[PDB]
């Protein structure tokens, strides 16, 4: 169902990818959270995020926000607002987005579903 | 708590 897609910042992923500017506070849905296999401490999480229009896989959560993952406030289907993030462009042109500050607006249980049918950003 | 080269490693193709 897509009747909640007005809750998400449609177009924010394309804007981050295209322009790389960080002076926005987009509202996104978490699609998945996976640990990066770094082989060392601390755990680090990579997130697949949706803005209702696209998904993007190259988000990394900052270490100070790990307790949100560990205590399940931040989990698949929740809706969150990003308050501070950094864009780092790799040598090959891909962009990693590091989420430094965020707020969970609606828990995974409260949302209950995946919102819309966002298309993977090409990429 | 990471470097640019860490990101390249974690994101390696």
């Amino acid at each position: 169902g897509s009747h909640m897609v007005g809750q998400l910042s449609r177009g924010a992923i394309a804007a981050i990818m295209q322009k790389g500017d960080t002076n926005i506070k987009p509202i996104l849905q978490v699609i998945n959270i996976r640990p990066i296999t770094t082989g060392n401490s601390p755990p680090r999480y990579r997130l697949l995020m949706s803005d209702g229009l696209n998904t993007l896989s190259s988000f990394m959560l900052a270490t100070q926000l790990n307790p949100l993952v560990e205590e399940e406030q931040l989990s698949s289907n929740c809706v969150c607002q990003i308050h501070r993030f950094i864009v780092n462009t790799l040598k090959d042109g891909r962009r990693v987005v590091i989420l430094m500050e965020l707020e969970v607006l609606k828990s995974a249980e409260a949302v209950g579903v995946k919102i819309g049918n966002p298309v993977p950003y090409n990429e | 708590d990471f470097t640019a080269d860490d990101l390249e490693e974690w994101f390696a193709l």
